[PDB]
RNA sequence: GAGGUAAAGCGAAUGAUUAGAAGUCUUGGGGUUGAAAUGACCUUAACUUAUUCUCAAACUUUAAAUAUGUAAGAAGUCCUUGUUGCUUAAUUGAACGUGGACAAUUGAAUGAAGAGCUUUUAGUGGGCCAUUUUUGGUAAGCAGAACUGGCGAUGCGGGAUGA
RNA sequence: CCUAAGGGGGACUCAUGGAGAACAGAAAUCUCCAGUAGAACAAAAGGGUAAAAGUCCCCUUGAUUUUGAUUUUCAGUGUGAA
RNA sequence: GGUUGCGGCCAUAUCUAGCAGAAAGCACCGUUCCCCGUUCGAUCAACCGUAGUUAAGCUGCUAAGAGCAAUACCGAGUAGUGUAGUGGGAGACCAUACGCGAAACUAUUGUGCUGCAAUCU
């Protein structure tokens, strides 16, 4: 008999952390969802109502839709060989904003006020991202630091 | 009734112990494991000499009963059964299946034997003795490698019997007082936890 | 210091156990008792399960009991130890600071006998403790008693003989 | 023979609770539910008739939660009401009732609500709730937290409940947990209610045991015969009270006799401080060679 | 009157362990 | 962000499992110390304590590799103040906006016979093989899954010969 | 299968161990301490739950009405369930 | 800086055993007419702040403490693994190449930080 009910192998998944069952810290009730706000999604075991499918834990999100105790979040999901628009009501206790957006926005912030520092300095500046580049020419100083010869060893068992 | 060990030779299959699911299980035929002077303290055999397999196999439990049979008997034999102490290191927990005991239609098995799965450099027997019965030892456990199936090696072992200090660093530990008698093992001393309990346990610790 | 007036041994609760092992008549003739003893309604305990060498089955109405607390429990606790000649044992003393005796006829107290109701044995168990039990029975902020401030075997025994010049046994 | 219960292995896999909740201080799951506001409104915040007893004190405060921690908007207090002429019985349900007027006048003043909403100004004890005014702003709502203190019909909580209803403050509420609900006939005797409102049983015990007992009334009572205060003018110094806490409900902070700076410099001088490494590692070496008495 | 209330939860125990015989 | 497989662990939970040592007033028994004591002794067996050998697809604190969700801007960021019957105690917010500022390094790489969209219809719906993961079975040129690449549908050079 | 074993609120805290109390003993009832859940939650198993989701008490019928949106299986059809 | 009320993170905060704690606070503490709840004013309810106490709570310090937390010329570039070969080996399995890379172990260090309000030698 096969069985393939809606938390079918979500044993683990859906478990509390070691040491962290029980009682929600209550900054999960005080955070404030938008519409357009970027939000990881992880059910919580000990929450069962507004509980996301198994499909969404581990997904992330936009929220489009603000009710009592939960938010509408968006999420496209492969269904053969496209996507269909997914819109799952999620209580907020299953919802973490996304830390994502703050590295752009504060990529942001900080592009933006380099260029007008060197638009106040009347010179330019680049803000384009680069991948790591490889390293320059260098003298290593042996002061203190003369070789020491290493040989590969010979065999031997320690039991 | 039983097949040949060829049959059960790999480990193929996941490992299938007794358990809530498996009931109907037989007994391995290994049911002693430490064999020879068990009782003797650690000083009393300073040689330690290993049978250390260098296959990734399964070793049946017939197969280690009849090897440690062997052992046992030839270094009592030869040098006395109060010579040495023999520990036998793998045990059998994993279930093998037989089928037919139609075709192949519902054709899982039931519980036919035990076997140990060993891999490469596993222990398989352990020999704590002193030096001048290091031949007889040997001897002992040469004619035991005859009853299992693929190559081991005979390992004379670095260590103080059974312990995991060289030979070299248990004698240091020994005269400066920080390991004491437990019966057929030690106890070592710990720079950690109560002082008075660690201190009242090694009496002759000689504090640096 | 260990010679604080808040440090003062003295009685918890006194409760009067009476297990009739069956239900009916007699159970509430030994709730009379109980309740003429006292002079408060006692409570019944149920059997948490069902013995059939006992004779008694699950939910059945077995025992009585009653909890008192002040002036009462001390004239019940004296009256108690006039029974028992004020000479108890060293068994009698728990390792957490009660102890407790029991006597076989309820008339040996000082109460009126009445055929109807019969002589009844007794249980009677002192719960002993000092000022500031009640951290450990409030609500809110409920917290532990310090070791020195625990109640032990030794303090209660000591207290026992200098406050009614009795024995304390060990046989 | 039992197995020792307290391993090393049982304190690995103890998961501690709240900080707060193994003080036994803070009830989480009525905490949640009073707290958590609708998400649909976002920023705005549920505000919390916080109100908690000591053996000597009467706490009232307005609250709002944050993920940084609360925060107090107001804060009334049961030794601020000498300041308006109440000396003695700073814990009476009259005086609870004092300190629900008191915060909710001094909200309302911080609030500027002072003119708009000035609650009950006839204290007849009835049963009244905070109604809006037309065409103008909300009343304060405002929700009550008693915490761990259990629900009694006659509780003082409650009295602090009618003050802040009095007093102009929103709070929705039943009556059936006030001093004079019937409970049998489902309706409340406003009378007892106002007989409590000022100190009406306190007087009543002053008058039955003082032809009872004088020499109870003399220890009871010291503070009320060195003032040569009676029974019958218990009534004014609350009414006066009230009159007063509406006069002026502003917050006037303690006189401080001392600077933050000496304060602290005075605490600091007492409180043992922590051993250095070495300090402890010679206390080591010293008890181990002092153990070497005991080797038989 | 009164009586004492079930503390506990062995709903279905009607019997209970380590109550072994011949020990 | 998610995960709970490999590995690892068991003087960490659960379950399995070898050996001694020291202890205890329910020791489980045998003998004698005994008038008997249940109060010692010799013993085996129980437990307790600190150790010891070996394990788990349906055990697990920890915890990979490969694989996986989202983001990397002009539909962006910031400033001011318009609309509502929603929301706030509110002049608070929510959503949608007017007006203004930030100009080609407009915010990673690489590629892009360009991107996007629609209608309509054929054949097919027996599959099989190789490496790796993997299940049943003693195994099978056996049966069954995962990913990819192939044969089928495909000639050419090699493997003599061979999907 | 359940008028509660559904809903709300309140109070309390289980399995088990130790030490004690007449009959009473391995098992009756009473007391204290310890007790991270080692219990209980209708029924398989997994997850979840401790001032509770467990035990007990009080009040109830939200196991109600009108129909939309959404998740799973999915053709992104039905049905069931949420 | 201490203390209280309300908290955030939720053991660097827990657990065990000792010792100390000025001021205020907190607390234990005293009583039962009243609202209220109990077998029991023990809990819960109310009253007094009056008769007493830091004994306990709470707080801090101590411990080659248990636990927890952090760190690493610790173990170990080990186990494992992605990718590769007309590599080895009868096989089981193993070596090598380009990459990723643990857990246990060992050692050391630490043992709550902090937000709002009020108050204090
Ligand atoms: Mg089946
Ligand atoms: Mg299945
Ligand atoms: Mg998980
Ligand atoms: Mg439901
Ligand atoms: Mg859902
Ligand atoms: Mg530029
Ligand atoms: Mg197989
Ligand atoms: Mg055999
Ligand atoms: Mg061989
Ligand atoms: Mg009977
Ligand atoms: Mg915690
Ligand atoms: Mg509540
Ligand atoms: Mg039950
Ligand atoms: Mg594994
Ligand atoms: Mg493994
Ligand atoms: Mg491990
Ligand atoms: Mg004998
Ligand atoms: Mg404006
Ligand atoms: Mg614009
Ligand atoms: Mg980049
Ligand atoms: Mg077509
Ligand atoms: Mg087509
Ligand atoms: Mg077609
Ligand atoms: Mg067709
Ligand atoms: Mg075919
Ligand atoms: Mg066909
Ligand atoms: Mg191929
Ligand atoms: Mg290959
Ligand atoms: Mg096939
Ligand atoms: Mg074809
Ligand atoms: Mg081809
Ligand atoms: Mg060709
Ligand atoms: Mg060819
Ligand atoms: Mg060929
Ligand atoms: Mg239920
Ligand atoms: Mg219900
Ligand atoms: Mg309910
Ligand atoms: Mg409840
Ligand atoms: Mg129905
Ligand atoms: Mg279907
Ligand atoms: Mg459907
Ligand atoms: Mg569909
Ligand atoms: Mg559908
Ligand atoms: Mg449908
Ligand atoms: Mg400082
Ligand atoms: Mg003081
Ligand atoms: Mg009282
Ligand atoms: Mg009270
Ligand atoms: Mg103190
Ligand atoms: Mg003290
Ligand atoms: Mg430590
Ligand atoms: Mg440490
Ligand atoms: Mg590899
Ligand atoms: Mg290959
Ligand atoms: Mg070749
Ligand atoms: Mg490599």
């Amino acid at each position: 008999g096969k069985s393939r009910g809606y938390r079918s192998g979500t044993r683990y998944a859906f478990q509390r952390d070691f040491k962290k069952h029980g009682a929600i810290p209550l900054s999960t009730y005080l955070k404030v969802y938008k519409v357009g706000d970027i939000v990881d999604i992880k059910a919580n075991g000990s929450i069962q109502k507004g509980m996301p499918h198994k499909y969404y834990h581990g997904k992330t999100g936009i929220v489009y839709n603000v009710t009592k105790s939960s938010v509408g979040v968006i999420i496209n999901k492969v269904v053969g060989n496209r996507y269909i628009e997914k819109r799952v009501n999620l209580r907020v206790e299953h919802v973490k904003h996304s830390a994502c957006r703050q590295e752009f926005l504060n990529r942001v912030k900080s592009n933006a006020a380099k260029k007008r520092e060197a638009k106040a300095n009347g010179e330019t500046v680049y803000l384009k991202r680069q991948a790591a580049k490889p390293r320059g020419s260098r003298i290593i100083s042996t002061e203190g630091n003369i070789p020491q010869t290493l040989a590969p060893v010979a065999y031997e068992t320690f039991i | 009734a039983r097949r040949p060990a060829r049959c059960y030779r790999y480990c193929k299959n996941k490992p299938y112990p007794k358990s809530r699911y498996n009931r109907a299980v037989p007994d391995a035929k290994i049911r002693i494991y430490d064999l020879g002077r068990k009782k003797a303290t650690v000083d009393e055999f300073p040689l330690c000499i290993h049978l250390v397999s260098n296959e990734l196999e399964q070793l049946s439990s017939e197969a280690l009963e009849a090897a440690r049979i062997c052992a046992n008997k030839y270094i009592t034999k030869v040098s006395g059964r109060d010579s040495f102490h023999l520990r036998v290191r793998v045990h059998p927990f994993h279930v093998l299946r037989i089928n037919k005991m139609q075709g192949m239609r519902g054709a899982w098995g039931k519980p036919h034997g035990l076997a140990a799965r060993v891999s490469i450099g596993q222990i398989i027997m352990s020999a704590r003795t002193k030096d001048s019965n290091k031949d007889v030892v040997i001897e002992g456990l040469r004619r035991a490698r005859y009853k299992f199936p693929g190559q081991q090696k005979i390992i004379i072992s670095k260590k103080w019997g059974f312990t995991p200090l060289n030979r070299d660093e248990y004698i240091a530990k020994k005269t400066n007082g920080e390991v004491i008698d437990d019966g057929a093992y030690v106890k070592f001393l710990s720079r950690k936890g109560n002082l008075e309990a660690n201190l009242q346990q090694f009496p002759n610790y000689q504090y640096s | 210091k260990s010679q604080n007036v808040m440090r003062e041994l003295r009685i918890e609760k006194l409760v009067l156990n009476i297990c009739v092992g069956e239900s009916g008549d007699r159970l509430t003739r030994a709730a009379k008792v109980l309740e003429q003893l006292s002079g408060q309604t006692p409570v019944q305990s149920k059997a948490r399960y069902t013995v059939r060498t006992f004779g008694i089955r699950r939910n059945e109405k077995i025992a009585v009991h009653v909890t008192v607390r002040g002036p009462k429990a001390e004239e019940i606790l004296e009256r108690g130890l006039k029974v028992k000649e004020y000479q108890l044992r060293s068994k009698n003393f728990s390792a957490t600071g009660n102890f407790g005796f029991g006597i076989d006829e309820h008339i040996d107290l000082g109460i009126k006998y009445d055929p109807s109701i019969g002589i009844y044995g007794m249980d009677f168990y002192v719960v002993m403790g000092r000022a500031g039990a009640r951290v450990t029975r409030r609500k809110r902020a409920r917290s532990t008693i310090g070791n020195s401030h625990k109640t032990n075997k030794e303090d209660t025994i000591q207290w026992f003989k200098t406050r009614y010049d009795a024995e304390v046994l060990d046989k | 023979m039992q197995k020792e219960f307290r391993t090393s292995a049982y304190h690995s896999r103890f998961q501690t609770p709240f900080r707060r909740r193994q003080e036994g201080k803070t009830d989480y799951y009525q905490r949640k539910r009073l707290v958590t506001q609708h998400k649909a409104k976002y920023n705005s915040p549920k505000y919390r008739l916080v109100v908690r007893f000591t053996n000597k004190d009467i706490i009232a405060q307005i609250v709002s939660a944050h993920i940084t921690g609360d925060v107090v908007f107001t804060a009334a207090y049961a030794h601020e009401l000498p300041r308006y002429g109440i000396k003695y019985g700073l814990t009476n349900w009259s005086a609870a009732y004092a300190v629900g007027l008191l915060v909710a006048r001094r909200a309302l003043q911080k609030l500027g609500l002072d003119e708009t909403y000035t609650g009950v100004e006839e204290v007849e004890g009835e049963f009244e709730l905070t109604e809006a005014v037309e065409d103008g702003p909300r009343p304060f709502k405002v929700f009550l937290d008693i915490g761990l203190q259990r629900t009694t019909t006659g509780a003082r909580v409650f009295g602090v409940l009618k003050g802040a209803s009095d007093g102009g403050l929103y709070v929705p509420h039943s009556p059936n947990r006030f001093p004079g609900w019937d409970i049998e006939a489902e309706e409340l005797d406003a009378e007892l209610l106002r007989k409590y409102i000022f100190g009406g049983h306190v007087a009543e015990y002053m008058e039955e045991l003082l032809d009872d007992d004088e020499e109870k009334y003399k220890s009871i009572f010291k503070n009320y015969i060195e003032e040569e205060i009676e029974s019958e003018d218990v009534e004014e110094i609350y009414a006066n009270a009230h009159e007063a806490i509406r006069a002026d409900p502003s917050f006037k902070p303690t006189e401080k006799k001392f600077t933050k700076e000496q304060y602290k410099a005075e605490s600091k001088k007492y409180r043992q401080q922590k051993l250095t490494r070495a300090e402890r590692q010679a206390k080591v070496a010293k008890k181990i060679a002092e153990f070497k008495a005991q080797q038989e | 009157k009164n009586t004492s209330s079930k503390k506990s939860d062995a709903a279905p125990a009607s019997a209970d362990p380590a109550k072994a015989k011949k020990k």
